[PDB]
């Protein structure tokens, strides 16, 4: 009963993990950690995810619809040698197949939609490429090919013009293309081109009336154009190829030299046909990236033998729409760039509203207590802040402060105020400037990708010392007097206003893991590294003597807790360890015990009449189940898509249903329950 | 507005200069720079660098060699970059908070940031405080900088700044040596080995790494583990050549030990360069004399890099109080002048001297001297004293032509052979000896009995480094007449091949390489093994 609301997330940072499904209202599919994301620019919202590959996901790829219609087909190539088809249907997938033999990462593929035997070709970090027949439920190797040395990079195949006989041409690192034809069943080397000298950083084919068209980014900072057709003047390339007892003769050469760029081109993409209402034109719009912030959309012109160039507006690649009027990017790391043009001006463009995420992972996050708005922090050495917008969609906001070293500790202190935790042994207290705070309710009653960073910054009012390390946690009393933080072997505990020691406690001998405010404000739990918890008693600053502890043989858990939390009337705790043991305080429980390491566990804010306590659980493995335990049970748990791929971090949930999810797949998911269940 | 006036003469020069390069006329740059400032009611002169900032590509292929800024960046034939990274804490500290009784602030010394004996006032410290110390943005940001200067980067080094690299997580070191790999190759990858494999067919060709360390990590796992990353040349740190003054320092270790790392190292076939502390406590000026002295007279020692750092008190030591208790008084200006002119009477031809002084910021130090420059002092002192001095630097092509202009007529061969650490070192090289001006060095000696490496077990002979002084020459180009691609390197090669078949008596020859450098010596059959280039001699 169980459905996501939002999330938030970034594309990796390899080249090309991003692509448009071809067909009308084509859908943006991007690749992140392991899983893959589809998203709409319609709404701006993202589609669905699909769970599937276990590495980094290298290369994505999109299904080709001669028929002009919305795909439905995926082929994914990720970071430990494992490509995955995908059927897409009715925005859900049907199924997939797990093609194997590679041996290094996979990064190039292309999957065409043959005229269904579809045809795939895969070349992987091992200095080899593969040739896949898929006719069905019915997948093979078709073919293994290899180099002496080197690898493939530049990967696209194509078919002999007015006839169905397939042409592949890969550009490898040697600074040279080579060509191969499947006649006799079997693809054969025929040509190589001698062009630039640099690594072939993209291939691409363009089918103009009889003949067929090439382009190639270069890593040699130029581009040059051949092309194919059929059989003073320079001497050409030609050959004859077998095709039902008939040797067509095929000619090719250059055809243009363009050069306007200064680094690495990365990409080139040639401006798609579709349909002038049935009718189906064949622009020559063409598209280019390179890494010195630059975007060239090349065209010739009725004499121009030279293509001219046009707005130079303006990261390993550059997408390009259906017509052509939206284009977007990614930037070199984290967010992306999401440009229109304009029919007032045909050289007029607008940057357009585009979702992000911290893109590396997420360790801590925090509900406000009003509940429009939520701040998480990342190993980017980030901090975000996420609202709702109106027209409901929920949107990053503002990044408070970045940071020169990592943060991991976070703790929120009053209506504006809040203290993080990073690499030091500094402690660090921000509220927000006025004129965040007048925007902000201006909204509630749009910002840009990079005005964010330029006016998004807050002011530090504090600098606290003290611990002789690194801090590891932190948190703070429900009522905001008193606050709990320790480093890698004792406990400092600071007065809000006055900002300075209260008592010190030094009793366990490793790590300290987590805290725990009691909820009345009548107990602090303790959990550590060393296998033992610790209580102590506020008395009538009053001082907190212990009221009780564990040794090494009472502590139940035969291995390291990790997290812990009281009760709504603080009645009873609860620990979770690595050891997949769930235990409930004295104890008056049998152990929970669900089979999967415990990574985080919390509670509902709010108890039902009838009683029976429910609890959440993230597990070491992504998946997110939960049980309930009244005084004396698994109730739901979450799907194969509503799953994360790595361990979790912090399970928060709403209070005045909804909680948080804060995986390490840098990816922030809400989901919502139904209030009666 | 000026701006655009500026930009006008600007304008003018390129399009004069040009139209001179076309009929192939010469002139002075100066001149025009004058005439055009003039002419147009300029106050001040036009900068070079705007200069080669606006030269169209078509130009810029020829117009270089009458263009570039500060050549020397490259009078020695290879490029530099250097690198930071991330701060953090000794480990010596484990028993008490003792960084070093000299070193300068650390993690937590009175500093927002910086790094352990680094102030944080250096220019590569600025470059790593914009960079967050992220290793592949600084690395773009500063090639791209020195590209600026109209200089070729077809070869290029790394050096890694730090207090300590071998007590740190392995992981994040590997991830750091990777997203370096990256950086040239422009390749995403996942582990070392892949951005190994992917950087190996790159054309940045890279060509080593060197890093510091302390003698506690020298046993031969670490050895083994740098020798999966290419490393070339280490650093150290003596300090001296007395064992009490290292209790007496606070060092925490013993001069055997440097010893024993000496030799060990030698016989795997990196390179060391050694640091010396002139002026400490409890040292008289003939103390350090006689350890000068000694530092190359024993046949322990014997090494190849030298650096040299005087004493500078620095607030927040501990000898800043000794010195504020007026108990530890450093020299006059004249006395280190002399000090430092007899040291360069005593360097041994084969080893090269690196660098002189800190670059510490001047108002900071309790005893800085004034001068930011002492070799030139030290160059007139021993003028007058009329002994010269025949370290590598200052016999090089690149250096003497840049500070004499003096043109080599007759090079011939040298060779010479000593003993160090048990080794039969053996040093090669082609120069020219009436200017007594150098080109081309080889480094080759026998493997000792002991060795750790057991691919060099028998009948094994090792080429600890190779090298030609100059400047920069581009991979496919040949001639800019010069002195880099003559086949100079062919004939060490094969003599050194031949003495090691027969003076040695071996039986296989390895070599250490730069991972791009293996292409090369496939031009001669020379095949991989492990991390060695090697040929089977029969
Ligand atoms: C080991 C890491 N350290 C270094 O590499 C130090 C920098 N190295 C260098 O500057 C040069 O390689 C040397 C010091 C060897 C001087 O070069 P040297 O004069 O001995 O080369 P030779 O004249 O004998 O042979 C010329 C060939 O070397 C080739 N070559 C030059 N650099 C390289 C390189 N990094 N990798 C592979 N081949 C190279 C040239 O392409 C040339 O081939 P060619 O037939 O097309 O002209
Ligand atoms: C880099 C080399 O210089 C020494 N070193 C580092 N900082 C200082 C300083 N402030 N004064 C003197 N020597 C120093 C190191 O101990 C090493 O030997
Ligand atoms: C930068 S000081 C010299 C290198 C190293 N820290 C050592 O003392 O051994
Ligand atoms: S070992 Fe070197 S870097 Fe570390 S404190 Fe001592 S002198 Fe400084």
């Amino acid at each position: 009963v169980l459905e996501t609301s939002h999330v938030f997330c970034c594309p990796n940072r390899v080249r090309g993990v991003l692509n448009w499904s071809s067909g009308p209202r084509g859908l943006l599919a991007f690749g992140t950690s392991c899983s893959v994301v589809l998203y709409d620019p319609l709404k701006r919202v993202v589609v669905t995810n699909l769970n599937g590959h276990t590495a980094r996901v290298n290369c994505i790829q999109w299904i080709c619809k001669q028929d002009g219609s919305p795909s439905t087909e995926l082929v994914s190539g990720g970071s430990d040698n494992q490509v995955i088809h995908w059927e897409i249907e009715d925005n859900q997938l049907l199924k997939a197949v797990h093609l194997q033999g590679h041996e290094g990462p996979v990064y190039a593929v292309h999957a065409v939609y043959q005229r269904l035997c579809t045809l795939i070709v895969s070349a992987a970090a091992d200095s080899a490429v593969r040739l896949w027949s898929k006719k069905g439920p019915e997948v093979m190797c078709l073919q293994t090919l290899n180099f002496g040395n080197g690898f493939a990079l530049a990967l696209c195949l194509s078919f002999l013009p007015n006839t169905d006989v397939p042409i592949l041409a890969c550009g490898n690192d040697d600074c040279r293309i080579h060509i191969f034809a499947q006649q006799n069943d079997q693809f054969q080397k025929v040509l190589s081109l001698c062009g630039h000298e640099d690594w072939i950083r993209g291939v691409e084919w363009a089918a103009f009336g009889r003949d067929l068209f090439l382009a190639s980014c270069s890593q040699d900072c130029l581009i040059r154009i051949w092309k194919l057709y059929i059989k003073i003047r320079l001497k050409e390339n030609t050959f004859t190829i077998e095709n039902e007892s008939v040797k067509i003769a095929f000619a090719v050469t250059l055809e243009t030299v363009l050069a306007g760029h200064e680094n690495w081109v990365n990409a080139v993409h040639w401006q798609p046909v579709f349909y002038k209402d049935g009718v189906l034109q064949q622009p020559v719009r063409l598209l280019s990236a390179s890494m010195d912030k630059t975007m060239i959309l090349w065209a010739p012109d009725e004499e121009s033998g030279v293509w001219l160039e046009q707005v130079r507006v303006g990261f390993y690649d550059c997408q390009f729409n259906e017509d052509g009027s939206m284009i977007i990017a990614h930037a070199f790391h984290g967010a992306l760039h999401l440009w229109k043009q304009n029919t007032v001006n045909p050289r007029e463009w607008t940057p357009e509203i585009v979702i992000s995420g911290h893109f590396d992972g997420v360790q801590d996050l925090v509900w406000d207590p009003e509940g429009e708005f939520i701040i998480t922090v990342g190993t980017d050495q980030t901090t975000r802040l996420f609202a709702p917008w109106k027209r409901v969609t929920w949107h990053e906001i503002a990044r408070p402060q970045i940071h020169g070293y990592d943060l991991k500790c976070l703790a929120m202190i009053n209506r504006f105020q809040f203290v993080s935790g990073a690499d030091e042994k500094v402690l660090r207290v921000f509220s927000a400037p006025r004129n965040f705070v007048e925007n902000f309710c201006a909204i509630t009653g749009p910002p840009t990708e990079d005005h964010l960073l330029q006016n998004t910054l807050w002011p530090e009012v504090q600098k606290l010392y003290g611990h002789g390390y690194e801090i590891f946690c932190v948190t703070c009393n429900s009522s905001k007097t008193l606050l709990a933080s320790a480093c890698k072997a004792a406990i400092i505990l600071w007065n809000t206003t006055s900002w300075k020691q209260v008592q010190n406690l030094v009793f366990h001998s490793l790590t300290v893991t987590q805290m725990a405010f009691s909820p009345n404000e009548k107990f602090l739990l303790a959990v550590s590294r060393d296998r033992t918890w610790s209580l102590w008693k506020k008395q009538d600053e009053p001082v907190f003597s212990l009221f009780a502890f564990t040794n090494k043989i009472t502590s139940v858990h035969s291995r390291i807790i990790w997290s812990c939390d009281w009760s709504p009337d603080s009645k009873y705790f609860f620990t979770g360890s690595r050891d997949k043991k769930v235990v409930v305080w004295g104890p008056c429980s049998s152990v929970l015990d669900v089979g999967g390491a415990v990574t985080a566990v919390s509670v509902c804010p709010v108890l039902h009449p009838s009683q029976r306590y429910v609890v959440a659980v993230g597990l070491e493995c992504g998946k997110i189940c939960l049980y309930t335990w009244k005084k004396t049970t698994h109730c739901v748990e979450t799907s194969q898509s509503q799953s994360h791929t790595l361990a979790i971090r912090k399970l928060c949930w709403k209070n005045c249903l909804h909680f948080a999810s804060c995986g390490e797949d840098h990816t922030v998911k809400i989901h919502r329950v139904n209030k009666c269940a | 507005s000026p701006a655009e006036l500026m930009m006008l003469t600007i304008g003018d020069v390129i399009k004069q200069l040009i139209e001179a390069h076309e009929q192939g006329k010469d002139i002075d740059l100066n001149k025009v720079k004058t005439k055009t400032a003039a002419k147009y009611g300029l106050s001040a002169q036009p900068r070079l660098v705007d200069i080669i900032a606006a030269v169209p590509p078509q130009y810029r292929k020829v117009l270089m060699p009458k263009l570039k800024a500060k050549p020397i960046r490259t009078a020695s034939g290879i490029a530099v970059v250097a690198v930071m990274c991330k701060p953090h804490r000794c480990p010596h500290i484990s028993f008490t908070g003792n960084i070093c009784v000299y070193c300068p602030g650390g993690p937590d010394s009175d500093f927002e940031y910086s790094t352990q004996s680094y102030t944080g006032y250096e220019p590569t410290s600025m470059r790593a405080i914009r960079a967050r110390y992220d290793p592949f943005l600084q690395t773009r940001h500063r090639i791209e900088q020195l590209k600026q200067l109209g200089h070729s980067v077809d070869k290029v080094e790394f050096i890694v700044m730090g207090g300590t690299f071998m007590a740190l997580p392995e992981e994040y070191r590997d991830y750091f040596i990777r997203n370096l790999h990256d950086a040239l190759s422009g390749h995403t990858s996942n582990n070392i080995y892949e951005a190994v494999k992917y950087s190996e067919r790159s054309l940045t060709k890279c060509i080593g790494i060197t890093i510091e360390t302390r003698p506690d990590y020298c046993m031969k796992r670490h050895l083994s583990d740098m020798l999966t990353y290419g490393c070339t040349r280490l650093e150290i740190g003596v300090q001296s050549v007395y064992e009490d003054v290292a209790r007496d320092t606070n060092r925490g270790h013993t001069v055997k030990a440097v010893c024993e790392s000496f030799h060990l190292a030698k016989d795997s076939g990196f390179k060391v360069v050694a640091h010396m502390m002139p002026d400490l406590p409890n040292v008289g000026l003939e103390r350090d004399i006689e350890q000068f002295t000694e530092f190359f007279e024993n046949p322990a020692f014997r090494p190849d890099g030298l650096k040299l750092y005087p004493t500078l008190v620095i607030r927040g030591t501990g000898l800043y109080e000794l010195w504020k208790s007026g108990r530890y008084k450093s020299y006059s200006p004249s006395d280190l002048v002399e000090l430092v002119a007899r040291i360069l009477a005593l360097v041994p031809p084969w080893t090269r001297v690196y660098r002189v002084q800190r670059d510490i910021p001047m108002p900071l130090v309790s005893s800085g001297v004034e001068h930011g420059n002492l070799r030139e002092l030290a160059l007139a002192r021993m003028k007058d004293l009329g002994i010269q001095c025949r370290d590598v630097r200052t016999r090089e092509v690149g250096i003497q032509e840049i500070h004499h202009k003096v043109r080599p007529y007759q090079v011939e061969l040298v060779r010479r052979d000593y003993v160090a650490n048990g080794g039969w070192e053996t040093f090669l090289s082609y120069e020219d000896p009436d200017q007594d001006i150098l080109i081309g060095l080889l480094r080759l000696r026998k493997c000792s009995e002991e060795t750790f490496r057991f691919e060099l077990g028998g009948g094994v002979s090792i080429v600890r480094e190779l090298h030609v002084y100059g400047s920069v020459v581009p991979v496919s180009s040949r001639d800019p007449t010069k002195f880099q691609h003559q086949g100079f390197g062919m004939l060490l090669m094969e003599e050194a091949e031949r003495i090691a078949r027969e003076e040695h008596g071996s039986g296989k020859i390895a070599v250490i390489s730069g991972v791009g450098t293996r292409n090369y010596y496939r031009k001669i059959g020379y095949r991989l093994q492990g991390p060695y280039m090697v040929k089977m001699l029969k």
